[PDB]
């Protein structure tokens, strides 16, 4: 209510002169008195100026204990101004950025965090300080501690922080959790990001980072369909599409993972959509593999390994390979999963065609022993993927469900209805032909 | 805790037993007692016998239970996983591995026989699902039991 602008302007330079001369203690006492008066008067600008100037004077003296004690005392001062504390914390954050010594940086950051704990006005500053502390801990070599520190934060709630900063914090938390091997926590964190964000103006690098992290998370246990969706999202980004190599790798991964994903309605729709793309021509062999897996005919594991065995595994200099089927244990597991996918496709096709087959013939057509084929079919039946009944005594596999009299009569009725409709359509065509050819 | 033990011994009503064990676990955790592990293991057993093994993971990962992770929780988690997979061989492996945990506890030992019978039933169902005229010898070979025992159990199940 009572302005101190003139007084503060007149006094501050003199305090700075005395401080640089070496009058630190007296100058701090006088500035503390002025700050008390300004706070009592409710002079926001004057209080902020006094606080920032005091912190700066304490900083340009290498008096670290004095700086820490002053910051704590001036934060805890009764009826302090929130804006003044925010300005002081911002200046101290700049100072923490500038400082270089490790333990000194750690102590200053810890004091700032303790001061700004639980305060809406200073929350972006606390988030940035926590990020810096986690980075320092990781560089020192404590990944677990860095992950815990960064996860303690809750960035989705800070309404003042911008969406870009919130997404960056969430992605950093995801990366640290993956590095610490906490996949449940990583998924819980990743749920926060809204995919609609990566469409506005510049969400390209963030989109790529998030999708790569999600790919890693899903690939941990095997989520081939979601991995394919993530790779499609990556391939859709204009930055990746601009460069030929990047989009080529993205499309290769998309096709391979859609192939590896188990069969279902969503998988079939995704496979059809991917096949219906013109860009696939530049990747000819992968298009052939997609056509192989989309066509409803038997395929042989030996033939697939002979034709595409090297292209999809080692690759060639013109078209580089992908880490999908590398030489690592992940690649070996994925190769085995592809073989299982081929077997499942063969079983599905020989169930679409075939009312009864013998176990010897099914094994001979699946390229497996009788016991292995029996185990595969039993697992499929138990999981409810396909319907089959094994008559072990006769070695027969029945793919047709029991036919109830209701079902038989319903089929007969449907046939009759179709016949009547076809008769009507034929009559319409006949009338059209007579009209066209009869007047003349 | 004692109330849950008594109302789980032979009453054949496990929801209230689990509620009582949860109350006991909360009580012991509040005071940081060393029997909270026993309470957690007994409630996990209650869930397994209630035939919802999928909730064992949630119970073990619950916020209050993280500090209690260890040998006993791992043992009962493995038993629950065996039940979920419907593997009597897995259950026997769990027992022979964590014998000190699941065989020295009197109440767990009391309920082991019933759990074994239930798992045998479910294992036979899963094994014989993809068949129409399977052989009893083949089922016995698959389930690692004697032909006579498998036949008797199947007769009882049909009855």
């Amino acid at each position: 209510e009572v302005d101190y602008s003139a007084t503060v302007d007149q006094r501050l330079p003199e305090c700075a002169k005395l401080a640089k001369e070496g009058r630190l203690q007296e100058v701090i006492e006088t500035l503390l008195s002025l700050e008390k008066q300004t706070r009592t008067a409710s002079d926001m600008v004057s209080t902020s100026r006094i606080l920032v100037a005091v912190v700066k004077m304490c900083y340009e003296a290498k008096e670290w204990d004095l700086l820490n004690e002053n910051i704590m005392l001036l934060s805890k001062r009764r009826s302090q101004l929130k804006q003044a504390v925010a300005k002081m914390v911002q200046q101290c954050c700049t100072y923490v950025e500038e400082i270089t010594d490790l333990p000194i940086k750690l102590r200053l950051i810890d004091t700032l965090r303790m001061v700004t704990e639980g305060k809406i006005y200073v929350e972006i500053e606390r988030a940035r300080l926590t990020k810096t502390l986690a980075t320092i801990k990781e560089q020192n070599g404590d990944v677990k501690e860095a992950a815990s520190i960064l996860q303690e934060l809750q960035v989705e709630t800070y309404g003042s922080m911008e969406k870009k900063e919130r997404v960056e914090f969430i992605l950093e938390q995801m990366r640290l959790c993956l590095a610490v091997k906490d996949y449940i926590r990583t998924q819980i964190i990743s749920k926060k990001i809204n995919t609609k964000f990566f469409q506005e103006e510049n969400t390209e690098k963030l989109k790529l980072k998030y999708y790569n992290l999600m790919i890693q998370l899903d690939q941990h246990e095997g989520s081939y369909l979601s991995i394919c969706k993530h790779y499609r999202a990556i391939y859709d980004t204009p930055c990746i599409q601009a460069e030929s190599e990047k989009w080529q790798q993205a499309l290769k991964s998309v096709v391979l993972y859609v192939i590896l994903a188990p069969f279902d309605n969503e998988q079939s729709d995704l496979v059809h959509r991917i096949s219906g793309d013109k860009k696939l021509e530049e990747i000819p062999k992968y298009k052939d593999l997609l056509k192989l897996f989309t066509t409803m005919e038997l395929m042989r594991w030996s033939t697939l390994v002979e034709d595409y065995g090297m292209e999809l595994r080692k690759g060639s200099l013109e078209s580089p390979a992908t880490d999908v089927f590398g030489s690592t244990e992940e690649g070996e597991k994925r190769w085995k999963d592809l073989k299982n996918r081929v077997v499942e496709h063969n079983i599905r096709i020989m169930a679409k065609y075939y009312t009864r087959i013998t176990m010897k013939r099914m094994a001979q057509l699946l390229d497996l022993s009788v016991d292995e084929s029996e185990a595969f079919l039993s697992n499929l039946v138990v999981n409810k993927t396909i319907f089959a009944k094994v008559d072990r005594l006769a070695g027969i596999i029945n793919f047709q469900r029991p036919k109830d009299p209701n079902n038989l009569l319903n089929d007969w009725s449907q046939k009759l209805n179709s016949l009547m409709s076809l008769v009507n359509k034929t009559t319409h065509l006949i009338a059209k032909e007579e009209m066209i050819h009869n007047l003349q | 805790m004692q109330s849950g033990i008594i109302h789980a011994a032979e009453e054949k009503d496990w929801k209230t037993a689990y509620s009582y064990f949860y109350e006991a676990f909360e009580g012991y955790d509040s005071i940081d007692s060393p029997k909270a592990i026993t309470s957690l293991k007994y409630m996990l057993l209650c869930k397994i016998m209630l035939n919802t093994p999928e909730d064992v993971q949630a119970l073990v990962s619950g916020k209050l239970a993280l500090r209690y992770a260890g040998r006993q929780t791992e043992a009962l988690k493995c038993v629950a996983q065996a039940s979920k997979n419907r593997s009597l061989a897995d259950f026997e492996k769990a027992l022979t591995d964590y014998r000190a945990e699941l065989r020295d506890d009197p109440i767990i030992s009391t309920h082991l026989a019933k759990l074994y019978d239930n798992l045998l039933e479910q294992n036979l169902i899963r094994v014989i699902e993809p068949f129409s005229r399977v052989q009893i010898e083949h089922i016995s070979s698959l389930i690692k039991l004697s032909k006579a025992d498998v036949e008797r159990k199947l007769s009882q199940m049909i009855l």
